């Protein structure tokens, strides 16, 4: 069991970030990795026992402290956009055998001027499908969000569901040309047409979005794009 | 000094079919070899490990890896891949005296293709529950093989195929999604790229 | 029938001080090499005529291992404190002994990997080379940990290989 | 040459 936090954080160039990792295990070795598609996992720093530090493969722009046996901190003092990555913490008491944490997604923005929360819409099943297939398929769409830092979930009558769900593994630049384009994500939820045709059943698409923090500046004629949850719903309909 | 090579970042195989993910590494007189698997939104988990002895390391779930002195390789194999096996697989190594510093491969996204038994390609129009008109087109229920392509228009959006599983009743289906907020857009107007002549509208 | 043994020894002191590490090599009962941390130039050095013919990289490499074993012992003394719930003031001694028994045909007959805390048996690699014998409940923890991580196999790598090999390389200088 | 670091206790 390796726990790290924060799981998600957005910051701007120059900011100061600290990633925490605690291990219930009593392992001596602890590691900090970054994962970037195209580079896999690259070691930043690691530690053999309390109060020990050893440079990794890519330690530039990072600092680490092994304060105790069970605690290991990664320290970004001058956040560069290049440091945008998925960070992992691991422990080990045997050579080459690492236990990993769930990871911490960190987006390092250049400019908050372009941060915008997603717009969520739910689209009801097609009638033809209902008759042809005997199954109803809902679609959910998250649009106009930046950065690419979201989590989409489906909810049926108060409970998050996974069966019958499938969300795009990757978003897509609404306008790929722009360097900092808005993103759009789609998900599907399929259920037995019987279930959909019951007006008692309630369907909700939920999008968690990580944007600006509370204690952050925002000097724009916009609705401040803060970490938030945006949802769109739909009731079953018999017809 | 130490290097780990995984040839292909993308690998797809049909459920039930066999599988081999390749891994070559820089030579060490004694090398410590490992495979790690990473399911969606999780970290890495150790799948297999080799130190010495019988060069065939057998995993309890049908996976196995073989150490090859000559090839200096540690290829991963599975006779029959289950659908759950969809994940990113990493090959890692460490050498004597640094056996606690792993070298990792770029990884491999294993996509376990769904075996669509009763495919009936189709395209349905799904309408916003809130806004009465704003809508979306849905390519769905098609065959495992067939694929989707980027928008030719570039003003229209479209997402690569995606497999869902209605576990409750042992059923699976593929799905693509098209849409463009430009009011002018039709079902046949999208997916114009290599779709089965058998799909409905 | 020939033998080879290595005895490593670390001894914790008080306060801000790294332990005193000691390693001595035995070729069929005769000391042929020795390392000590106290010496102004802490290095591996020959204790026997023939052994002085090995190159500088061999001593530089063999000395490098020592540096690592010090890091290991330093950390593992601490660990043992917890296992036996001992004050961090006390001074203790952890000793390791490993090696291999070669047959007349120069083959491998027996292997050795075992530890002792302050003189008492802790854990020892059995004869089958795949199981361990734990002395006390504390060692029973190390055992379980080594059972799950494949301690035997890990070591069995060096044993079946370099150990046997290098032994013969020494039996040619006698 | 000799053995590698033992696995932690």
């Amino acid at each position: 069991a390796v726990t790290q936090s924060p799981r998600n954080k957005v910051t701007v160039t120059g900011g100061n970030v600290t990633l925490s990792c605690r291990q219930t295990n009593s392992h001596n070795y602890m590691y900090w990795y970054r994962q970037d598609t195209g580079h896999g996992l690259r070691l930043i720093h690691y530690s053999y026992g309390a109060g020990n530090l050893q440079i990794g493969d890519v330690p530039d722009g990072y600092k680490a402290t092994r304060t105790t046996q069970e605690d290991f901190f990664l320290l970004l003092e001058l956040a560069s956009p290049s440091q945008t990555s998925l960070y992992f913490c691991a422990s080990s008491d045997a050579p080459g055998q690492l236990y990993f944490g769930e990871g911490s997604k960190l987006t390092v923005l250049e400019d908050l001027k372009n941060v915008f929360p997603p717009e969520v819409a739910v689209f009801e099943p097609s009638e033809a499908e209902i008759s042809h297939t005997q199954k109803a398929t809902l679609v959910c769409l998250a649009t106009g969000f930046y950065p690419d830092h979201v989590e989409l979930s489906w909810w049926v009558n108060g409970k998050e569901v996974h069966s019958g769900v499938c969300t795009d593994p990757q978003p897509l630049k609404e306008q790929p040309a722009l360097n900092d384009s808005r993103y759009a994500l789609s998900s599907r939820l399929r259920v037995s047409a019987t279930f959909w045709q019951n007006p008692r059943n309630h369907f909700r698409c939920q999008v968690q979005f990580y944007g600006l923090s509370e204690n952050d500046e925002w000097t724009q004629d916009r609705a401040k794009p803060v970490t938030q949850i945006v949802s769109a719903e739909a009731w079953g309909r018999a017809d | 000094a130490q290097s780990v090579t995984q040839p292909d970042a993308r690998v797809t195989v049909s459920e039930g079919a066999s599988l081999q993910l390749r891994c070559k590494y820089s030579y060490s007189a004694t090398p410590y070899l490992f495979w790690y698997v990473q399911y969606p939104r999780q970290g890495l988990q150790m799948l297999l490990k080799y130190y010495s002895g019988d060069p065939v390391v057998q995993g309890v779930n049908g996976f196995e890896a073989e150490f090859s002195k000559s090839d200096s390789s540690f290829h991963l194999r599975k006779a029959s891949v289950h659908w759950s096996d969809s994940a990113v697989y990493f090959c890692a190594v460490s050498a004597k005296g640094t056996g606690s510093k792993l070298s990792f491969g770029k990884g491999a996204k294993l996509t376990v293709s769904p075996n669509i038994q009763n495919p009936d390609p189709a395209v349905y129009q799904l309408r916003d529950s809130k806004s009465s008109d704003k809508s979306v087109c849905l390519f769905t229920d098609f065959d495992s093989q067939t694929n989707v392509s980027q928008s030719k228009d570039s003003d229209v959006y479209i997402t690569d195929k995606c497999v869902l599983d209605m576990r409750s009743m042992d059923f699976k289906s593929n799905s693509a999604v098209a849409w463009s907020n430009k009011s002018d857009f039709a079902c046949a107007n999208a997916f114009n790229n290599s779709i089965i002549p058998e799909d409905t509208f | 029938p020939h033998s080879m043994r290595y005895y490593e020894t670390a001894t914790s002191r008080r306060g801000l001080g790294e332990p005193r590490y000691t390693s001595v090599g035995y070729v069929d009962d005769k000391e042929f090499v020795r390392f000590d941390s106290d010496a102004e130039n802490p290095r591996y050095e020959p204790q026997v005529p023939w052994m002085e013919q090995e190159g500088p990289e061999y001593w530089e490499r063999i000395t490098q291992v020592a540096k690592g074993q010090e890091q290991w012992f330093r950390v593992n003394l601490r660990t043992l404190l917890g296992y036996y719930n001992q004050s961090a003031g006390g001074t203790h001694t952890l000793q390791r002994m490993y090696g291999c028994d070669v047959g007349s045909d120069g083959r491998l007959l027996r292997g050795y990997e075992q530890f002792a805390y302050d003189g008492c048996d802790y854990i020892a690699l059995n004869e089958d080379l795949r199981t361990w014998t734990a002395a006390d409940m504390a060692a029973q923890i190390t055992r379980r940990k080594w059972e799950q991580a494949g301690a035997a196999e890990y070591y069995r790598a060096y044993l079946e290989g370099e150990c046997v090999e290098w032994l013969h390389r020494y039996l040619k200088n006698g | 040459q000799l053995s590698d670091v033992p696995m932690d206790l």
